[PDB]
């Protein structure tokens, strides 16, 4: 069983005190709905199932999956989490907007062919950045296996400009990859001394229908801790808060303050918060105010996080020429990034907070994007800019915040 | 079980009525001496809606003033209208996102534009929608209202003509696309293979712009930022099939009238239909809005006469003519298929054909007017002939002895109108 | 006389009783004292001699060349054609009352009448009444999108589409259709090119094409599974006959 406590000063990255979810390990590849099988083989069947609702954004939501690594009746050495979502562009844009995203990169490519999807995955991995490829072409001829190894060696030589030092090749491969990762995954330095900061990527309401008159607990939000550690009972505050435009003008933003009643992992978690996981903070918030995924896109802070609420931000336009790595044989203007057209709806994904916005104006140096909803991320952090090519939003450019409009109601 | 709710959009976000919209909101344009908002509100009241919200962005003050002095704002009215105004709205997507954020709707609401003339009863469609939602466990998300028609009818304007491919058995929409500027149409083959029981392509439908919606529609709008209009949402859902399936269903009616005015072509077609009692019980003499001025009497050939008309000697009202109260008609006038607003003044020997005169319009004797539109307080001098499709807006007075060309839209504002003047047509 | 029964064969007297006997009997179920059959020559231009051992009311047989399609066979047999024709195929096992199909050729004075059945790849589209087909195409010539003209929707704003339907290869055809076939050698098979050509040509004193939908039987297709199904159903079919 767990051996957690409520007395800690400076925990270690691989400290056995928590031993629940230490480093978020992302897996980006051309699996095409095959990486789920790899994650299940490496982690389990249904280890993480605590709150299920109607999915809101299936294709734009990152998915976390913890896994405990033990060796020797065995001793748990580390516990990393597999993070992978459909759509490499969204993950790449989230990674290239700050830090604390997929510390260890893995490639679940196939050893069957070298299709354009592997090239796109390699380009995404290069843009985001430690990487480690893996041959998923199980049950293949030995001569075909050697030919695939030669082809993968050629591809790795081509990619060695950015990252070319991966090595890997039905359950034996899982153990071999686990041992290689444990030997090779460097420990990431995380600053736990800063004030707690989390991004809410999921909302929930555990009040069952026809519940008790007093036994009605609500306000169990879910997300990822940005920087710092928080304990149960802390007076946390929501940076976005409740926004109401009923004032016939600028929308008043009232922050929500609540005590952190509990913190839950996939298993029973302790009061302390381990950075790098999809922790669920169950607070004493109104269940109505946070419906199913209604409270997503917010920042949970304990001491009034420095990110001030913003309505419009002036960014610096810097876009890519073509689609990164994606250039099909046809390529009939498919990899043609259009210019900064006015009144175009595009999302800015600052770290994990993804808001939307329409470009009001721009003259060659600063686009004044009015956010679709009020956001509070930073004052000069790197903000991405993604646009929908064909029913799929894809990263189009980067920029930095220079000025804009802010407000702070209380 | 919960009371019916209907979100009303009082802002046609496109620009299809300049320069008319620059002076008066489109929603308040008098169709038959009655505002379009009154028509839509009466439709909603008759069909059984109990709570309505009207969202206004353009000239919200005038719409609010008109609404607060209407019948539906009285405490005895069964519909509780609520005016929501905000200058940041730019499309229907913004309105639906605000609806989701403020969380007005409870379940199974109505989505209609603010310029819809209809008398549809949606009880059967509502029952079908609710039954399918309960049977399929929240799979169905939208229900559309379409009126059967022929591709040659004037109401089917070439701009908004649409074609659909649907499932005959389950009334499920599988493809949807407008037909503007097209000689041939394309249909994806995939929908054939998914269900090989027989798809049906329909081109005889008319888009009544009436929708039955679920809070899932609001959630999809507040997730998909790029969506701006209903067509965008429909196409995006029909291109994103496997993920969040969310089948869209359709209800087709063939015994009741429903249309949405969007341009002068549709305005004229709808006015002609309304005068000819096509939207019964809604009728100019029915006085569905209990106002003293719109009291009317109905006679042969659909000659609608208000109080204190004082028809002049020798004048002839041929058919399909409505006269506002307080109008004055000269001698030997010939008025046909036209609508004259209250308080107008017409001279002698004037010929009016398929024209539309709002309140306060003054016309000198001897004029010939065909198929044109004259906004309120306009004036025309003697020996002036107006060609079809002409437009006079907001007190513009046309000088004597001139004949305007076919396409002649004029207004006080210089740039938008093709010509601006106050005492002539030559500069 | 204005119908001249014509039987195509490019078959094999397989089954309990000869295969070619099954459609031919149908011809003697309703008149048709005389019938023209065209045999193959790639294998041997002598199958007519083998078929001459049957006991039908009256038979006419004509040999062909080694390579010749159905349209090519009609091109060869044209000098024996004087009126409208009724093209059939040897592989066809059905109990259809033929009088329905010819009625479409009779009442509406159509230029083409065909029989089409609910099978149990090629798209067809008929009008609301389900008699006059308006469109037809195959996935071979379509890449991803099915194209419909504006004019046909102007004249017919409601088209019902069928996908899994199976042809019976039975067609009542006019004489000037055969004359047009004479005028152009670009046509090699009826089903492959001739019918869609007429369907498209209906919209440029016009062309009328009608299909009758059935719900009872198909033809013995080339695959052996179809032959097995036909053998299984032959006992039930011949119970009435």
């Amino acid at each position: 069983l767990t051996t957690l406590d409520v007395t800690k000063l400076t925990p270690l990255s691989h400290e056995v005190i928590s031993r629940q979810a230490t480093i978020n390990i992302g897996t980006i590849g051309h699996v095409a709905h095959g990486k789920s099988t790899v994650v299940k083989a490496i982690s389990g069947v249904h280890t993480v199932r605590f709150k299920n609702e109607l999915e809101r954004n299936i294709t734009i939501k990152l998915g976390y999956a913890n896994a405990k690594i033990y060796k020797l009746n065995f001793k748990l050495v580390r516990h990393v989490s597999f993070v992978d979502c459909p759509g490499h562009d969204i993950l790449m844009a989230t990674m290239l907007n700050g830090a604390a995203v997929m510390d260890a990169a893995l490639l679940l490519i196939a050893g069957n062919e070298s299709c354009p999807q592997p090239q796109t995955s390699e380009h995404l991995a290069a843009i985001e950045i430690h990487i480690l490829i893996l041959q998923n072409k199980i049950d293949l001829v030995k001569e075909s296996q050697a030919k695939e190894q030669y082809e993968q060696i050629l591809a790795f030589v081509q990619g060695t400009v950015a990252e070319g030092a991966p090595i890997i090749p039905l359950k034996y491969n899982i153990e071999v990859v686990c041992e290689y990762i444990v030997k090779k995954i460097p420990v990431p330095p995380r600053d736990f001394t800063s004030e707690p900061r989390l991004i809410v990527i999921r909302s929930f309401d555990v009040n069952k229908p026809g519940c008790e008159v007093d036994d009605l607990k609500g306000g169990v939000a879910g997300g990822s801790i940005l920087k710092g550690v928080l304990k149960v009972g802390q007076e946390i505050e929501v940076r976005p808060g409740i926004v109401s435009k009923d004032s016939e003008g600028k929308l008043m933003c009232k922050p929500i303050f609540s005590k952190i009643v509990s913190l839950f992992a996939e298993h029973n978690d302790l009061q302390y918060a381990a950075p790098g996981g999809l922790i669920g903070v169950g607070t004493k918030i109104d269940p109505t105010l946070c419906r199913a995924d209604r409270m997503v896109g917010q920042v949970l802070g304990a001491v009034g996080a420095l990110p001030e609420i913003f309505t419009e931000l002036e960014i610096s336009y810097f876009l890519l020429r073509r689609l990164l790595g994606v250039r099909t044989e046809g390529d009939k203007k498919a990899a043609k990034v259009q210019k900064l057209s006015k009144n175009e709806v595009l999302m800015v994904n600052i770290g994990s907070l993804s808001t939307g916005g329409r470009v009001s104006a721009v003259k060659a140096d600063l686009g004044k994007i009015v956010l679709t909803n009020p956001v509070c991320t930073e004052v000069g952090e790197k903000i991405a800019l993604s646009r929908r090519v064909e029913k799929h939003w894809r990263l189009i450019g980067w920029g930095q915040i220079r000025r804009g409009v802010t407000i702070k109601p209380t | 079980p919960p009371p019916l709710q209907a979100v009303l959009v009082a802002d046609s976000f496109d620009r299809r009525f300049f320069p008319i919209s620059k002076d008066q909101p489109r929603v308040l344009l008098p169709l038959a001496n009655v505002a379009l908002i009154d028509y839509t509100l009466e439709f909603l009241t008759a069909t059984g809606v109990q709570e309505t919200f009207v969202f206004c962005c353009w000239k919200a003050a005038q719409i609010k003033e008109h609404l607060l002095k209407s019948k539906w704002c009285r405490p005895t009215s069964l519909n509780v209208v609520r005016i929501i105004t905000s200058e940041l709205y730019r499309s229907l997507g913004d309105v639906l996102r605000d609806v989701d954020a403020k969380a007005l709707v409870r379940s199974d609401f109505l989505l209609v534009y603010g310029d819809v003339i209809s008398n549809i009863n949606i009880t059967r469609a509502l029952e079908e929608h609710r039954l399918r939602r309960k049977l399929e466990k929240n799979v169905s998300v939208m229900t559309m209202i379409f009126k059967e028609s022929s591709p040659s009818h004037p109401t089917r304007c070439h701009e908004d003509n649409v074609v659909v491919a649907v499932d005959s058995t389950t009334n499920r929409v599988l493809h949807f696309q407008k037909t503007q500027g097209l000689r041939r149409f394309a249909f994806p083959l995939s929908l054939f293979q998914g269900s090989s029981d027989g798809v049906e392509v329909r081109y005889d439908l008319l888009d009544c712009h009436i929708s039955i919606c679920s809070p899932q529609v609001a959630q999809l709008f507040t997730d998909n930022f790029d969506y701006q209009t209903r067509d965008d949402f429909v196409r995006g859902l029909l291109v994103n099939e496997e993920i969040l399936g969310n089948q869209i269903h359709m209800h087709v009616t063939a015994k009741e009238y429903g249309a949405r005015v969007s341009n002068l072509h549709m305005y004229s077609a709808v006015c002609a239909d309304v005068i000819r009692r096509w939207v019964y019980p809604l009728t100019p003499e029915a006085n569905f809005t209990d106002s003293t001025t719109q009291s009317c009497t109905h006679s042969r050939h659909n000659i609608y006469r208000g109080p204190e008309v004082s028809l002049g000697h020798g004048s002839i009202l041929e058919e399909n003519v409505l006269l506002g109260s307080g109008t004055v008609i000269g001698s030997n006038c010939f008025i046909t298929n036209s609508v004259i607003g209250p308080g107008c003044h017409i001279g002698d020997n004037v010929v009016l054909d398929q024209t539309y005169l709002w309140q306060g319009v003054r016309v000198a004797a001897g004029a010939q007017i065909h198929q044109s539109l004259l906004c309120d307080n306009a004036e025309v001098k003697e020996r002036v002939t107006l060609k079809p499709r002409s437009v006079l807006t907001s007190q513009v007075v046309v000088g004597p002895n001139i004949t305007l060309p076919e396409g002649s839209v004029i207004s006080l504002h210089p740039p938008d109108a093709e010509e601006d003047e106050d005492d002539g047509e030559f500069s | 006389m204005e119908f001249q029964a014509v039987v195509m064969a490019v078959l094999l007297p397989v089954g309990n009783k000869p295969l070619i006997w099954y459609p031919l009997n149908l011809l003697e179920r309703v008149g048709f004292e005389e019938v023209i059959v065209v045999t193959t020559r790639d294998v041997q231009k002598a199958l007519c001699a083998e078929f001459k051992m049957k006991m039908k009311p009256d038979i006419v047989c004509i040999p062909d060349d080694a390579d010749m399609g159905t349209a090519d066979s009609l091109r060869y047999i044209y000098p024996k054609l004087k009126t409208d024709v009724l093209v059939l195929s040897c592989d066809l096992i059905t109990d259809v009352a033929l009088h329905e199909v010819v009625d479409l050729f009779r009442a509406y004075d159509a230029s083409l009448a065909m029989l089409m059945r609910k099978g149990q790849r090629d798209f067809i589209g008929v009008d609301s009444t389900g008699k006059r087909l308006l469109f037809m195409a195959n996935e071979a010539d379509l890449d991803e999108e099915l194209v419909i003209k504006g004019s046909i929707l102007q004249k017919h704003p409601r088209i019902r589409f069928h996908t899994g339907l199976v042809d019976a290869h039975l067609y009542c055809l006019k004489k000037y259709i055969v004359d047009f076939l004479m005028e152009n050698g670009s046509i090699t098979s009826i089903r492959s090119e001739l019918i869609p050509y007429l369907v498209r040509k209906q919209f440029s004193k016009s062309l009328d094409i009608y299909s009758f939908i059935k719900e009872a039987n198909t033809l013995n297709l080339a695959p052996y599974d179809a032959c097995w199904n036909a053998c299984r159903g032959d006992r039930w079919e011949d119970l009435s006959r």
